[PDB]
């Protein structure tokens, strides 16, 4: 809403700006308001939405991490007990999280998904859904656990599907949506036979097609594909 | 972790 | 205010749990609501709060210089008119850093400072508010701009004189004043040569007490005099 | 920019 006195292009320049001074929170508060004004985003704006929280995200999942580590530590027999701080700050993170994710979501849901028609985008947006609720499912315990997981495959299943059948085995969303399902099937879904076979058939489909690419969309897609061959070194 | 983009 | 009702302990504690985690606003929120609870600071605790409110002001202060050499960029001749935007930001940013030194000079204030009688705190909290009157001036324009300068070398020189008479040459505190001093004299003050006679003597007065430490000290001490003629060499 | 601590 604070951003609804501002025009839609000093938003997008301003998120831009944001980028360049390493101002990842306010490079996501100026990419929410863009979106709220209601048009469809073009490429670029899509990345700069992603770019921007995903850095905000990416932030506070390191934290959550390194405040567990600490918590789990606390929790051992024959640790010293602390008292509560450090479960309530572990939850003061974990609900910062949370909320930026809800606000992603919230977002594609109201309303990018429903409008978005070329597989470039709707591809994209279900990819992020997928994301989210993959972050989500990192720190969740609760009854929901499960339908959090759920939801995250089904958003990148969806996304798989779309773009199987309407972009090229090379397309960087593609080979960006695949690295990170199969990433989702090592981490949360405790497959890691399915992270392994999606991200070698991915790489291995890729490859046969390089041969139609220019020099520039060679090195995009040889790029992703480098962090596919990356996990599965990790992984094998 | 493993890379995710 | 919002850190009213958690214990002085619980402040402390999650100031350190924030600093693992990099989450430095945090820390420096809770290093204020520590401040805020009327105790005088232990020499860790004032540690803690001039870590997180450097980290916080650092970053602050990397972002307005990006953006104010692209708003110095905009406004040669030859450059495009790309609206207020600019501006607005670099405003934005440079708004919030004021309210960030102008809270860290508002605790030294309320009342820290007053209470301070031994030289190791004293020094330390006139060292912090010459600190952050120094970064007020280097966003100032106004007609305050000399009294903001003014008022950054009155604590430094307030610093000095206490440390003077009070720590040995060698003393880590004493140290890092003159070498910030120091950088004043060369960045604020237009004074380059009382900038290199500064550090030069410091490092010199160090050097020859340095056969009077520990093992332990000579390694605080060494580190800041390695500062000091790390600023000489750019210099000179 | 110059060393500051
Ligand atoms: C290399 C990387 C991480 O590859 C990806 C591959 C797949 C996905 Cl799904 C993804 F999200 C990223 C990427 O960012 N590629 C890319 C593609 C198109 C446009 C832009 C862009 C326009 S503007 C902008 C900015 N940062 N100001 C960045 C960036
Ligand atoms: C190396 C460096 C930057 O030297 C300085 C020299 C002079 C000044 Cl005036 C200064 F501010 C720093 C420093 O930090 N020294 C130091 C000294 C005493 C205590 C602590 C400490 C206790 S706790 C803590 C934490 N980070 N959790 C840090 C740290
Ligand atoms: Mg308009
Ligand atoms: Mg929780
Ligand atoms: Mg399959
Ligand atoms: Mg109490
Ligand atoms: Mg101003
Ligand atoms: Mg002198």
């Amino acid at each position: 809403g604070a951003m609804g006195s501002m025009e839609r292009a000093s938003l997008i320049q301003k998120a831009k700006l944001a980028e360049q001074a390493e101002r990842y929170e306010d490079m996501a508060a100026f990419m929410k308001g863009a979106v709220e004004k209601g048009e469809e985003l073009s490429c670029e704006e899509r990345n700069l939405l992603s770019v921007a929280y995903k850095n905000v995200v990416g932030g506070q999942r390191a934290a959550w991490r390194v405040l567990s580590s600490i918590e789990q530590k606390s929790n051992e027999e024959g640790s010293e007990e602390k008292g509560p701080e450090v479960r309530e700050y572990r939850e003061k993170v974990e609900t910062e999280l949370q909320g930026v994710c809800d606000t992603v979501l919230g977002l594609l849901d109201s309303h990018l998904i429903k409008e978005a028609g070329d597989a470039e985008s709707r591809v994209f947006y279900l990819k992020m859904k997928g994301d989210y609720y993959r972050y989500l499912a990192e720190v969740a315990t609760g009854d929901d656990k499960k339908r959090i997981i759920d939801s995250a495959r089904s958003a990148y299943q969806e996304a798989m599907d779309i773009s199987k059948k309407e972009m090229p085995p090379t397309n960087p969303i593609r080979l960006g949506l695949a690295l990170n399902f199969s990433v989702f099937h090592y981490e949360i879904a405790n497959s890691p036979e399915e992270a392994i076979s999606l991200a070698k058939t991915t790489f291995d489909e890729a490859m046969a097609d390089l041969h139609t690419l220019s020099e520039d969309s060679y090195k995009d897609s040889t790029l992703i594909m480098q962090l596919l061959r990356d996990n599965l070194t990790l992984w094998t | 972790f493993p890379a995710t983009v």
